[PDB]
RNA sequence: GAAGCCAGAGGAAACUCUGGUGGAGGCUCGCUGACGUGCAAGAUCGUCAAAUCUGAGCAUGGGGGCGAAAG
C-alpha cells in the first residue's frame, strides 16, 4: 500500500527521530540505535549493498522503498532528494510493529 | 488443499525466471511436470502460467540448434527454453482440439488455450515454432462456425497483418490461410478472405579512457557501414516478400472466381480492386478483360454478379495511377457501360431489388447500381468532359426504370438524377424542354449501343406519373428535381 | 519535475534461512580408422572458410543478420570453501508472493478458475530443344554417355564437390528465346507496376532536360 | 413468395388495384405481378396453371387501362412489353400452354398499339 | 479461359516451356515423362536406369 | 533584441503589464531559368542550380540509348 506506507512515514518525519541522508544513515548504523533503514530503488547498487552489508552485521531491519529518491522525499515533507534514510524511534506511529 | 498447494509452486518457478532466468534451466521442465494433474483446476492456471513465463524469458532473436563457463550456462539455459516452448505448443494445440462442450461455470480449457494461442501470436511471432502457433489458429479458422473462438482467432490475425513490417511472419500467415482454403475446397467464413484486406506489406559527461574513446570510434565506423548494408537488403527482402505474398493472395482470388462461389467473389472483387496497382502493368489489362469473360458467363442472383464485375472495373480506373495509364495501357470502360446500358429494363422487372465502410462488397442490388451510375454520370476525373449523349441516354432509362421499382429504390434513383441536373445543367437541360427537341432522327428505346438511341429526339415524362406516385419521399424528389430545371 | 524529466552483496536470498544464521556467526573461511574424425575437422576448416570470405561483403552480413532460421533445422524433439576450526532482517511494510502473483491481470479476466523446376537457362535450351522436334528422346539418351557421366558425387566431401562444381561446368551453348523464357519465369508479380514504370519515365525525361539545361 | 400462397397475392393486388383506381395515386404492381408470372410452375410442364393463367392475363390488364389516357405510358409500359418478349422467345424453344401463349400475344399486341396510338396525340 | 490463363501467369506450369505447338496453337508444356529426362542430362547422375 | 532570471502590480490559476538583467539568431549594414502537378478554358502548389576563403598533400566521377533495377 503506497498510500499507507506513506501515511507512517509522514507521521514518523513528524513525530519520531529521524535521520535522513547517506552519512548521517551510516553514522546510525555504526551506534546501532537504527530501528530502520530505508532505501530508495533508485541508490547505486555499490551504495545500495554497503548499506545492506551493515545492517546484516548491526541486526536492524531495512526496507528497499519502492519510489526513487525524489518520490521519498516528498514522502517526508521535505523538498530535496532523500536517497537513504533511517529511523532512530517509532514516534507515534505503527512503522515498527508491521 | 491439492489445488492450493500448486499456486506457490506456480508462483515458485515463474518468479525467479523473471529475476535471475539462467541460474535455473529445469524450471521450464519443471513447469511440465506440474500440468498433467487430473484435476481439471491446475491444468487451467498452469496453461496461463506457461503463457506468463514465455513471454516475459523470451528473446528478441531466433537461437539456432547446437548441433556440433558461462557460454555453457547461456546455451543449457537457451536449449532448455526450446525444449520448453515446443511442449508447451503441443500441449496447447491438443487443449484447443478438446471437446468444447463443458459445465457453465466457466469455460472449459478450449477458450483459454485460444487466448493463450492469440495472445503469444502478437507477443512471440519473431521466436521459433510460428508455424505451430498460426496452425492452432488456421485450424479454428477452418471450422465454419461463427463461436467466440472464431471469433478471437480472427482478431489475432489481423493484429498479425497490421503491426508485421519485415513480413515473414505474414507470409507465413497466407501461405497457410491459402492451402486451407483449397484444401477444404473454398467453403470459408469469408471474414478470413477479408483477412488479406489487413496486409500491411502490401499497403552530463561519462568520462571514457583512450582505449574506450578508440574502440567507441571504431564502432561508429562499423555501424555506419552496416547501415547502409541494412537499408538495401531490408528494401530488398521487402519486395521479394510483397512479391510472394501477392501470388499466394491473388492465386487463391483467382480460383475462387472460377470455382464461382457466390459469398466468396463479392470479397475477392474488393481484395482485386485494392490491390491490383501492385501487380504487373500487363497484367492490368488482364483483369479488366477477366471481368468481361465472368460477365459474359452471368449474362449465359444472376444481377448481383455482373453488376459486382461491373463496380469492380470502374474501381480499377479509379485509381490514381491507372486512370493516367488509359492512353498507355488500353483500358476501355466501354463494354461495361454498354452492358449496364442493355441491363436497365431488366433490371427494373426482377423484385430482389433491396435485401437488407468498403466498395464492392456491398449486399443490396440497388446501391451496386447506384455505384455504377455514380461512375458512369459523376466521375471523380473529367466530371465536364463527359460526353451529354451518353448523359441524355441514362437520364431517360433511369427515369423509366424508377417508374417501375420499389419506393426505396425509386427515391435514390430521383437523387441521383438530381445530382446529374446540378453538376451537368444545360448538357441535359433540353431533355424536359420539348421545344428544345431534336428533329434529326426518332428516339429508339431498345437499342444495344448507348450511342444509337438518339436521347436528345425524345421528352422526360415520367414526372408526371411520379407525382402521383404514393410515397411523398418519390413526390418530394420531383419537387426538388425540378426545382433545379427552373435553376438552370 | 526536472530530476525525473560479480554480483554485490544482497540481503534478499538470505533472509530467513539458516544462511545467514551461518554467515551472521563471522567464522572465518576462503575459497579454494575409416577416417571420421579427421574428415569432421576437415568439413570444419571448410565452413569457417566459406563463412569469412562469404563476409567481407557488407551486403552479406547485413543479410545473414536478418535471415531466420528453419524448423526443419529445429526438428529431432518431438516431431570448496575452507572453514575455520571454530523475524526477517527485509521488511515488507503491509503466501504473498502467490498472493502476487496471482493478483496480475492475466489471472483476473479469467473466469471459473517430386518437383523439376527449370531454373538455369541451359535446361531451358534441353527443354527447348527436346520439345521440338529437333532432338529426340533417343538423342538425349544417347549424348548423356559422356566423360561427366558415370562420376559419383555421393559419399563425396562438401570440399571437393564445390570446387568441382566450379570447374566442371560444361561448355554447351544457350539460345536467347531460352534465356528470354528464364528471365520471364522468374520474373516477380510486382517487378513492373504502374506506378514505378510512370516514375521511371519521369526520371528520364527530367534526366534529358538538364541536359538541355547544361547545353544552354 | 411461390405458388402455395398464389392465391393470396392475387385478391390482395385486386386489393391495390381497387385503390389505384379510386383515388389518383400510382401504385407499382409491374414487378410483382410479372414475378408470380415467371415463378418455376408456369415455366414447368395443368387445369390450375390455365387457372393461374388465365386470371394473371387480367390482373395484366385493368393495371394497365387505369392510365392508359396519361402521357407517359409509352416509358411506363416498355419494360413490360420487352419482358415478354423475352417469354415469346422460351416458349418458342417449356410448358405446351398454346392457349395461355395465344393469350399473351394479343396482350403484347395490345400494349403496342396503345403505345402507337397515343405517340401521334 | 481468361482466369486460367491469369493463374498461369502466377504459378506457372511445371512443364512450361514459352513456346507455341504448331499441331494446336495452344502453348506446348513438357510431360513428366520428358522433365525427368532433362533432369538426368542436366545433373548427369545416372545417364539410364536398370 | 531572443529564450531564461530578478523586483513590483492585477488575476483562484494559467497568464497580463511595467522596470531592470541577459546576449540565442539560415537577420541586416560597409563596396532569375529548367521541370513537375494540373482532370480547366490555365489557376493553385512542389523539386532542381547559383554551395566560408586560403597554403601544403590526396582520392574518385564523367558519352548515348534500352530496361522496372540489376545490368
Amino acid at each position: 500500500e503506497a498510500q499507507s506506507i506513506g501515511a507512517k512515514l509522514a507521521l514518523v518525519i513528524k513525530s519520531g527521530k529521524v535521520v535522513l541522508g547517506y552519512r548521517s544513515t551510516l553514522k546510525a548504523l555504526r551506534s546501532g540505535k537504527a530501528k530502520l533503514i530505508l532505501i530508495a530503488a533508485n541508490t547505486p547498487p555499490l551504495r545500495k549493498s554497503e548499506l545492506e552489508y551493515y545492517s546484516m552485521m548491526s541486526k536492524t531491519p531495512v526496507h528497499h522503498y519502492s519510489g526513487t529518491n525524489i518520490e521519498l522525499g516528498t514522502a517526508c515533507g521535505k523538498l530535496f532528494r532523500c536517497s537513504t534514510m533511517a529511523i532512530l524511534d517509532a514516534g507515534d506511529s505503527d512503522i515498527l510493529a508491521d | 488443499e491439492q489445488i492450493r498447494q500448486a499456486q506457490e509452486e506456480l508462483a515458485k518457478i515463474a518468479t525467479q525466471l523473471n529475476e535471475n532466468p539462467e541460474e535455473y534451466p529445469g524450471h521450464f521442465k519443471a513447469l511440465a511436470r506440474i500440468g498433467e494433474t487430473p484435476i481439471l483446476a491446475i491444468q487451467k492456471l498452469c496453461i496461463v502460467t506457461q503463457m506468463a513465463v514465455y513471454k516475459d524469458v523470451i528473446p528478441g532473436y531466433r537461437i539456432r540448434p547446437l548441433g556440433e563457463k558461462e557460454v555453457k550456462r547461456l546455451r543449457t539455459y537457451e536449449q532448455a527454453l526450446v525444449a520448453g516452448y515446443h511442449g508447451y505448443l503441443k500441449t496447447l494445440a491438443t487443449y484447443a482440439a478438446s471437446s468444447i462442450p463443458e459445465d457453465r461455470k466457466g469455460e472449459p480449457i478450449s477458450s483459454i488455450a485460444f487466448t493463450c494461442a492469440c495472445e503469444l501470436v502478437n507477443a512471440v511471432p519473431h521466436f521459433n515454432f510460428r508455424g505451430d502457433l498460426l496452425r492452432i489458429l488456421v485450424k479454428k479458422l477452418s471450422t465454419r462456425k461463427i463461436d467466440r473462438d472464431f471469433v478471437k482467432c480472427r482478431e489475432a490475425l489481423e493484429k498479425l497483418f497490421q503491426d508485421d513490417e519485415e513480413g515473414n511472419a505474414s507470409q507465413e500467415a497466407v501461405s497457410l490461410l491459402s492451402k486451407m482454403m483449397k484444401a477444404r475446397e473454398y467453403r470459408v467464413d469469408e471474414s478470413v478472405l477479408n483477412l488479406f484486406l489487413h496486409l500491411r506489406l502490401l499497403s552530463k559527461w561519462e568520462f571514457r579512457t583512450k582505449k574506450q574513446r578508440k574502440l567507441l570510434k571504431a564502432e561508429k565506423e562499423a555501424q555506419k557501414v552496416m547501415e547502409q548494408a541494412d537499408a538495401t537488403v531490408s528494401h530488398e527482402e521487402r519486395e521479394r516478400i510483397q512479391s510472394e505474398i501477392l501470388k499466394m493472395v491473388f492465386a487463391t482470388y483467382f480460383r475462387i472466381l472460377k470455382a464461382r462461389v457466390p459469398h466468396l467473389m463479392g470479397a475477392v472483387l474488393e481484395g482485386l480492386a485494392k490491390y491490383a496497382h501492385l501487380i504487373n502493368q500487363d497484367f492490368f489489362g488482364d483483369l479488366l478483360e477477366a471481368l468481361k469473360d465472368l460477365i459474359r458467363d452471368t449474362d449465359r442472383d444472376t444481377s448481383r454478379e455482373s453488376l459486382l464485375c461491373t463496380v469492380t472495373a470502374f474501381a480499377l480506373l479509379e485509381g490514381q495511377d491507372a486512370h493516367n495509364a488509359r492512353s498507355d495501357l488500353h483500358l476501355d470502360l466501354s463494354f461495361f457501360i454498354t452492358n449496364l446500358y442493355r441491363s436497365l429494363l431488366s433490371l427494373s422487372l426482377n423484385p430482389d431489388l433491396e435485401l437488407g465502410n468498403n466498395k464492392i462488397n456491398l449486399q443490396t442490388t440497388t446501391v451496386l447500381l447506384l455505384r455504377c451510375l455514380t461512375s458512369v454520370l459523376l466521375p471523380p476525373w473529367n466530371i465536364r468532359s463527359v460526353p451529354p449523349i451518353r448523359l441524355a441516354a441514362f437520364c431517360k432509362q433511369l427515369m423509366t426504370l424508377a417508374l417501375q421499382v420499389p419506393e426505396k429504390s425509386s427515391q435514390a434513383i430521383l437523387g441521383l438524377l438530381q445530382d446529374v441536373v446540378h453538376t451537368h445543367g444545360r448538357k441535359v437541360a433540353a431533355l424536359w424542354n420539348t421545344e428544345e427537341r431534336k428533329g434529326d432522327g426518332t428516339y429508339k428505346p431498345l437499342s444495344e449501343t448507348v450511342e444509337g438511341s438518339n436521347p436528345f429526339t425524345t421528352t422526360i415524362w415520367e414526372g408526371e406519373l411520379l407525382r402521383k406516385h404514393y410515397c411523398p419521399k418519390v413526390r418530394e424528389g420531383l419537387k426538388a428535381m425540378e426545382k433545379e430545371l427552373r435553376s438552370i | 519535475q526536472m530530476h525525473m524529466t560479480g554480483a554485490f552483496f544482497r540481503l534478499k536470498e538470505i533472509d530467513q534461512t539458516d544462511a545467514l544464521r551461518r554467515i551472521a556467526k563471522g567464522k572465518m573461511a576462503m575459497l579454494t580408422e575409416d577416417g571420421d574424425q579427421l574428415e569432421r575437422e576437415l568439413d570444419a576448416m571448410y565452413e569457417h572458410y566459406k563463412e569469412r570470405k562469404a563476409s567481407q561483403d557488407a551486403k552479406y552480413r547485413a543479410k545473414r543478420a536478418r535471415q531466420e532460421v528453419d524448423d526443419e533445422e529445429w526438428e529431432g524433439l518431438s516431431a570448496r570453501l575452507e572453514e575455520d576450526s571454530s523475524k526477517p532482517l527485509i521488511k515488507d511494510l503491509s503466501s504473498k508472493r502467490a498472493r502476487g502473483f496471482f493478483s496480475q491481470d492475466v489471472f483476473q479476466k479469467i473466469p471459473g478458475l517430386p518437383n523439376i523446376d527449370i531454373i538455369t537457362a541451359e535446361a531451358m535450351t534441353l527443354a527447348h530443344q527436346l520439345a521440338t522436334g529437333e532432338k529426340t528422346k533417343a538423342d538425349l539418351i544417347d549424348e548423356g554417355y559422356n566423360k561427366y557421366a558415370f562420376k559419383q558425387k555421393e559419399g563425396l566431401p562438401d570440399w571437393f564437390l564445390e570446387d568441382e562444381a566450379k570447374h566442371d561446368k560444361p561448355i554447351k551453348p544457350i539460345t536467347k528465346e531460352a534465356a528470354q523464357a528464364i528471365k520471364e519465369k522468374l520474373r516477380a508479380l510486382n517487378a513492373r507496376p504502374i506506378k514505378k514504370v510512370a516514375e521511371a519515365r519521369a526520371r528520364r525525361k527530367l534526366r534529358q532536360a538538364k541536359k538541355l539545361e547544361k547545353l544552354k | 413468395p411461390t405458388a402455395i400462397y398464389f392465391p393470396l397475392r392475387f385478391h390482395l393486388i385486386r386489393s391495390l388495384l381497387r385503390l389505384s383506381r379510386a383515388t389518383d395515386t400510382y401504385i407499382p404492381l409491374a414487378s410483382a405481378l410479372l414475378e408470380v408470372l415467371q415463378s418455376a410452375e408456369m415455366k414447368k410442364p395443368r387445369v390450375y396453371q390455365d387457372g393461374v393463367g388465365e386470371q394473371v392475363v387480367e390482373l395484366l390488364s385493368e393495371f394497365f387501362v387505369l392510365w392508359s389516357r396519361n402521357i407517359a405510358f409509352p416509358e411506363f409500359a416498355l419494360p413490360t412489353i420487352v419482358a415478354l418478349k423475352r417469354w415469346m422467345k422460351e416458349m418458342r424453344k417449356g410448358n405446351k400452354n398454346a392457349k395461355l401463349g395465344s393469350s399473351l400475344v394479343v396482350l403484347v399486341q395490345k400494349l403496342e398499339m396503345n403505345a402507337k396510338f397515343i405517340e401521334e396525340r | 479461359d481468361a482466369l486460367q490463363n491469369l493463374l498461369d501467369s502466377i504459378e506457372v506450369p511445371e512443364g512450361w516451356t514459352g513456346l507455341t505447338d504448331p499441331n494446336t496453337g495452344k502453348p506446348l508444356n513438357l510431360s513428366r515423362d520428358e522433365l525427368e529426362l532433362i533432369r538426368k542430362v542436366q545433373q548427369g547422375l545416372i545417364p539410364d536406369d536398370v
